[PDB]
């Protein structure tokens, strides 16, 4: 839980300091594994449903 | 008996008794022989000068043996003869004791108060180190088997050490030392062991307090806790890229395939054309310039076992081998490629079916409907 | 048509099963009981001596003897013993009809490799053995060619660096401190509590602790004040005679000796200051995929937390531009074995075997000019 | 010189406790540690029966008494009868208070732990001493023979032990620990006199037969040889009287006792004999130290003390060593009480000042001190 | 009056003495061992830091450190210790009374030179100073003002070309193998004959072999023919534990990493082609005395049968119009020494002293326009 709070701290931190200026207040989403919004999924090639589970 | 001592005797078997111990010195043979009727602190005075003799006088190049009544070695019944029969030992009282502790005189020389001085700093051993102050020059004077140490400061003039040299030879003729005195010049840090037994607790600089700590000579990793800082993720994109695939890969390749235990060419009608479940060796030849050159390319599938890119690994060596070792290797895997490999087909896009071969299915049927990304 | 066969002969454990196959069929410890009391009951069935699995289940009333030390063999007549058992009793098949790949350690004497040849073609009289070394195997079976490999069974501890299926013979090491010496100092370390192990059986009972109850801490000293704030570390082992023991901070001692070798009274250096100084002694090009590409093998890297806390140790041994990997398949206790059955399975290995005929016209020879 | 010291040294071993004063040549009370309680109906009211004797009076009435050693193979099994020892030895001993004099005790190698922090709590709560420190016993025994290089092999009632030193430094790694010594020999003298019809069985009997091998047993040169001497004439055997006026004649067992710590499997045990555990000793020391440790065998403890073990372990470790190097075996006649002797030079020593545990540290510390301090 | 010290600072062999001798009155290893166990035994002379020849005597309880690598000096505390070391124990003198001569490695940093400057004058306090170079004293102890010398000791082998009395800097050359290669080779060839030696306790073990039992075959493969054949050049050795071991082929196998550095994955020159690759760098009208000077000096020139072997690989490469001499004296691993102790004892040295004044109203900088 450590890795996750420092993460998205860290991912807060990488939003402000990108040269290129952006908006932010661009959102931080949690996303768990085998739950995963078609958002976060659309960006793999080839996406398997039943790969994690045994 | 608590004041142990050592004075030298003469080198033959009259002057042992049983009641002492005994320290016999040839250079680089040191011989440590204990009485029968010998106490525990003589023994340990023993070990403990035998042990000084070796370490500071002759830099560790020496050898120390422990004998004791019976167990002589050969070394020394041939320097001092046949053992005779030894005239016993007085038991150990408390007036030799008394006899230890008046042997030597500790003597001061100092040009401190303005002229030439000699005083006597002490004549009662067991000595002080703190008493041997480090701008003036000592003489300690066990002067009874002849031994004079003349010991110099690190910060005492020069006119201190000549005149501190020059009482060291005036103490012969006077008290009437016998004509064998050795007038020994220390300097500090630089002490005799024999000079170091009048003295209470002889303190070397770098020594051993308790039990003492081990160096180990290898350590762990101890890195310090620090912050980790995010900004260093998009700025500093360093990247090498390739090194000598300039060419965009028109070429001349060979594709096999690895099916069980073996490989077979695919169909040339078929270059990008890979199955999923498969292994694949790509060989490909530079025509360009750059001498020539050629490489070889392991593709492993994502669904593909262990039996196949096992296969693959040594077949891949194998013809790297026999081809005289001059190709180079690149292992890829699925979704890893470089930009070299996707321009070896010449626009083609990379397909990748579903499946492949095996050892107990062989090849799979495709599918009646099939989707493609 | 013929089957050849694949016996990997480990210091602690026979891998022995027929090449092609994805598992080892018979897999044994290489020990030889002997009976040590009085026998009283006559008829039965009572034997000189006791091999592999029935002395494990003997090993009450035997001595055990380990024909492996540190990697050497130092009793021949027992290691027949071993391979008359592996070939005619558990995998039951004759031997003079099945070539036969053996696996070695690298940077033994050479006098073992003729002598396993002297036993293979006059003994069992195989048509046709081989000689591997034990890391290229387990670099093949993970589908590499390039990287480094520590391996570490029963009797040594080998770092391994191999560039283009070659293994570099300037920049092996060897470090002799395995699982056995870990076996040891847990015996060591266990008379603290107050239990007393010194019987061979007994080592095999420690032996078993060590496997069922024993991890790499991720940093040490943290978690021996863990261990003497509290008592959350503690777990309790039952043994064979009912008795309940109870272990604490000898659970992370153990291992650590892999990575600080003074515990059991040794100059030199850790696994991970030795893959460090193999990766140092390669050319400097080459550098960048060994860091990247460092498999493990062997039963001895089976210990919860051992990869994290070797890539820690590289990682602050390294410089910061370097990435590394360490690679940990769950298959890594076989993976010689894998490598083996691959490797020996080939339409194109039937050239490289030592046949019969040149055997017997070049004398215990051969082995050193055609297995490199 | 070294100064003086009102420090006390108290060896308490497994079967007697030599009790003395830091900067005697011999120990002043040495007594046998056992804890005797009455196991018949008294009778005759009176006479100061008391609940439980402790040392050599338990000798003098152990007809009427059980006898129970509360250190068993090194290990103190139960505190009360050693706390009832420790003040025995204190104050009907010495005849001294424990507040003013700092105590220096023994204990062999690779004991639990607990036993260390049991030692520090009862040293230091119970009999309020200002000072206190644990030793290893072959390193007094080093100390007392005056030599600074030597492997040594101190066998007692409960614990056999090597441990090897070269100059200061000692090698934990190759320490070992056998647990064969006096009790598990005359254990095995009361199982082979029952080959003469000597049926020994009680506690008492045990220390009769101990004393018929501390008054009769001998080690052999060669074994064989021996029991064919035995088996071919009547010389060998030798007359002992028990205190009932019985009297017993053994012939091959005066040398069969002691052959168990040479062969251990007489007794079922699978471990190697002494000269095999002091060869393997010298083995784990690293290779440029081994000349030093051949020649500089000392011997320590009682059971070291049977006439010709020097021979025969001479004999043993020179058949196991190679041919070049000399072996030499210290065997000085007051082996016996050299535990004693090493800790009444190591408590007078003036370096050791700086290294006894205080009771403000003990305070700050709690038991745990005694393993940073000592060792 | 006073009589100078010279004190020749080797990366494995520290020699030292008075000037006006015709041999160093010390020779001793600079090494500093440290104690990895612990004193039990205490009040019995413990040190934390042995230092020198004393730490080669019980060197089994200690671990080992050369403060001086590859003829740089690197650890500079521990080479305090050296010089603390040379000074009070080993030569029994006080340092303030005496002028002190030192060698230094050719193409040494400035500031090394400084350092031992500013440590010589401000530690010891020394009345006077000097630094010289290590192979123009060996070519003045061999009587020349014009040759090539070959100095190879434990560190680093230097080629070093000198005309009219002077160094040419810019044809020196330096060759990193020497003779802790060639033993730590020897430790490497020594595994096939079942002896390991992986301690830096041993390592003088091996050392000792090394110096004992080695030669410069004048042929390779017809030496490598005859050991395999024959057996009439294998021989013993006995270790200080009592075990003898005994030596074929490795006899003369292990010199050869001098002539072929890739027995050890070295990808640089043999000792015979570097010389003539420094050769070539000089003038064209100085080369015939230059190749008839070939000065060789240091310890590892010291085998059997090297003079003979450079002969032939210099006549073989070189124009068949020249003569080539090889000069070998039989103390030339003191010859460094021997040139110092002329040049310290001189009637014109003694304005070439640097005095404590003078680095006074100078710090520690006039040694670069003194020394040169
Ligand atoms: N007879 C011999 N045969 C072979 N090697 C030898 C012999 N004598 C000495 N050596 C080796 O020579 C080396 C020491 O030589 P020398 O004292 O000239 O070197 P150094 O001054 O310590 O080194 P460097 O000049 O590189 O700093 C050691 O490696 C030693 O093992
Ligand atoms: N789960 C485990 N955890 C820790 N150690 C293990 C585990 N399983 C096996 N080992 C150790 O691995 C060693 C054997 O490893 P392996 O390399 O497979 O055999 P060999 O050494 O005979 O080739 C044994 O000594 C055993 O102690
Ligand atoms: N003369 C002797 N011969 C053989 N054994 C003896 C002799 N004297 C004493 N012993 C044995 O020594 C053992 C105890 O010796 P010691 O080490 O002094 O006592 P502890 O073991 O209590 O320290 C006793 O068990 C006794 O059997
Ligand atoms: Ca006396
Ligand atoms: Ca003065
Ligand atoms: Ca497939
Ligand atoms: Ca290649
Ligand atoms: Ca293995
Ligand atoms: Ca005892
Ligand atoms: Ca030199």
């Amino acid at each position: 839980e450590e890795e996750k709070t420092e993460a998205l701290t860290s991912a807060k931190r990488y939003i402000e300091t990108d040269p290129a200026n952006r908006d932010r207040r661009t959102p931080i989403t949690v996303v768990k594994q085998g739950f995963e919004p078609p958002s976060f999924v659309g960006w793999f090639l080839g996406w398997d449903d039943d790969y994690w589970s045994v | 008996r608590r004041v142990v001592r050592a004075t030298e005797v003469p080198v033959s078997w009259e002057s042992f008794n049983n009641g002492d111990c005994f320290i016999l010195d040839l250079g680089n043979n040191i011989h440590q022989w204990c009485g029968s009727n010998s106490n525990r602190y003589e023994r340990l005075k023993a070990t403990q000068v035998s042990k000084g003799i070796r370490d500071n006088e002759r830099s560790g190049r020496a050898r120390v043996h422990v004998s004791e009544e019976g167990t002589e070695p050969e070394a020394m019944l041939q320097v001092l003869g046949p053992k005779p029969a030894l005239p016993a030992g007085t038991e150990d009282t408390a007036k030799e004791d008394a006899a230890n502790r008046k042997l030597a005189k500790l003597y001061k020389v100092s040009n401190g108060a303005g002229t030439m001085s000699v005083s006597l700093v002490a004549d009662e051993n067991p000595f002080a180190q703190g008493a041997l102050k480090s701008e003036d020059c000592f003489i300690l004077d066990h002067g009874k088997d002849g031994k004079i140490f003349v010991w110099k400061g690190k910060q005492a003039n020069t006119e201190e050490r000549k005149a501190a040299l020059k009482t060291a030879s005036d103490f012969i003729t006077k008290m009437d030392y016998p004509k064998q005195t050795q007038v020994s010049v220390l300097p500090e840090g630089g002490e005799t062991p024999l000079f170091k037994q009048f003295f209470k607790n002889w303190r070397d600089p770098d020594q051993t307090d308790g039990l003492g700590l081990s160096y180990l000579s290898s350590h762990i990793a101890n890195v310090e806790r620090v912050p980790f800082d995010a900004a260093t993720l998009h700025t500093s994109t360093a990247m090498a890229a390739q090194h000598g695939m300039d060419d965009d890969g028109t070429g001349q390749k060979q594709i096999w395939r690895i099916e069980g235990s073996n490989k077979v060419p695919v169909d040339p009608a078929t270059y990008g054309q890979f199955y999923g479940g498969d292994s694949y060796i790509i060989l490909y030849n530079y025509r360009h310039g750059g001498r020539q050159g050629q490489i070889i390319y392991n593709w492993q599938g994502a669904q593909s076992t262990q039996d196949e890119v096992a296969a693959s690994a040594i077949l891949t060596a194998q013809l790297d081998e026999e081809l005289g070792g001059t190709p180079v290797q690149s292992r890829v895997v699925q979704g890893k490629e470089p930009a070299h490999l996707m321009s070896l087909f010449g626009g083609k896009p990379m397909i990748i079916y579903k499946g492949g071969t095996s050892r107990e299915g062989g090849q799979t049927a495709p599918a009646s409907t099939r989707l493609f990304q | 048509e013929t089957t050849a066969l694949v016996c990997d002969n480990g210091s602690g454990l026979v891998k022995a099963g027929f090449a092609g196959d994805d598992a080892p069929r018979a897999v044994f410890p290489s020990i030889v009981g002997r009976p040590r009391h009085q026998g009283v009951m006559v008829g039965m069935g009572q034997k000189d001596s006791y091999v592999g699995d029935e002395a494990q289940s003997k090993r009450g009333i035997l001595t055990l003897k380990y024909p492996i030390e540190h990697g050497i063999i130092t009793n021949w007549d027992d290691m027949e013993k071993i391979w008359h058992h592996t070939f005619y009793n558990e995998l039951r098949v004759a031997p003079e009809e099945h070539p036969t790949l053996l696996t070695e350690a690298p940077l033994n004497p050479k006098a073992n490799r003729e002598k396993m040849t002297q036993i293979m073609f006059e003994t069992f009289n195989v048509p046709a053995m081989y000689v591997a070394i034990q890391a290229v195997l387990s670099l093949y079976a993970s589908g590499r060619t390039t990287g480094i490999v520590l391996d570490s069974g029963d009797g040594v501890t080998h770092n391994v660096p191999i560039y283009e299926g070659y293994a570099l013979p300037h920049a092996i090491m060897r470090l002799d401190l395995a699982g056995r010496d870990l076996t040891d100092y847990l015996m060591k370390i266990l008379t603290e509590r107050g239990y007393s192990f010194v019987t061979t059986a007994e080592r095999e009972i420690v032996r078993d602790i060590k496997e069922k109850l024993c991890y790499v801490a991720l940093d040490f000293e943290n978690e021996m004040a863990t261990a003497a704030s509290s008592s959350s570390l503690e777990k309790s082992y039952e043994l064979p005679d009912g008795q309940v023991i109870t272990i604490g901070n000898e659970r992370f001692r153990c291992p650590e000796t892999l990575f600080q070798p003074s515990f059991i009274g040794m100059e030199s250096a850790g696994i991970h200051e030795t893959t460090y100084n193999s990766i140092m002694k390669c050319d400097i090009d080459i550098r960048k995929d060994l860091y990247a590409n460092n498999v493990m093998s062997g039963g001895t890297t089976m210990y919860p937390g051992i990869a994290d806390r070797m890539q820690k140790e590289i990682t602050a041994l390294a410089p910061s531009t370097m990435k590394i990997k360490i690679i940990a398949p769950p298959e890594r206790k076989y993976s010689v074995w894998i490598g083996g059955s691959i490797l020996a399975s080939l339409s194109t290995f039937q050239q490289m075997w030592i046949t019969k005929q040149e055997y017997d016209e070049a004398g215990p020879s051969i082995v050193h000019r055609k297995c490199f």
